[PDB]
C-alpha cells in the first residue's frame, strides 16, 4: 500500500497515434506525463487553483477495518467454516 | 490356576476386514442422540 499514501495530480490524456515510420507511440500532448505529488488534498488543490487549471477531486477511499477470526474458521454452527484449510 | 505363561490375546486372529465396522454397527444402538448444529451442513 506504499503507492496509496500520497495524492497525485495527472491530466486527461490525449490523442496519441502511429508513427507511420516506426509505428511508435506519436503525440502533442506536453502535460502527458506530467504526475504531481502532494501531501495532502488542499496543496493539490491550491497547486491548481494557482495554475489556472480546471480540477476536479475524489477523495481519498481507505479500506473499512474488517473482523478477522482464525477460530471463526472453525464454527460450531455458523456458515463460515472453511470446507478446508 | 494362575497363569502367567499363555498370551490371552489371541482375538485378533480371527479378524476380518469388516470387524471394526460391524463393531460400529453392533454399537449404534447403545448410543446416545447426537447433537445439532442447528443447520444440516456448514453449507446450508
Amino acid at each position: 500500500v506504499n503507492n496509496t499514501k500520497k495524492w497525485k495530480m495527472e491530466f486527461d490524456t490525449r490523442e496519441r497515434w502511429e508513427n507511420p515510420l516506426m509505428g511508435w507511440a506519436s503525440t502533442a500532448d506536453p502535460l502527458s506525463n506530467l504526475v504531481l505529488t502532494f501531501s495532502t488534498k488542499e496543496d493539490a488543490i491550491a497547486f491548481a487553483e494557482k495554475n489556472g487549471w480546471s480540477y476536479d477531486v475524489e477523495e481519498r477511499k481507505v479500506p473499512k477495518p474488517k473482523s478477522k477470526s482464525y477460530g471463526a474458521n472453525f464454527s460450531w454452527n455458523k456458515r463460515t467454516r472453511v470446507s478446508t484449510k | 490356576p494362575f497363569d502367567n505363561t499363555t498370551y490371552k490375546n489371541l482375538q485378533h486372529h480371527d479378524y476380518s476386514t469388516y470387524t471394526f465396522l460391524d463393531l460400529n454397527l453392533d454399537l449404534s444402538k447403545f448410543r446416545m442422540p447426537q447433537p445439532s448444529s442447528g443447520r444440516e451442513s456448514p453449507r446450508h
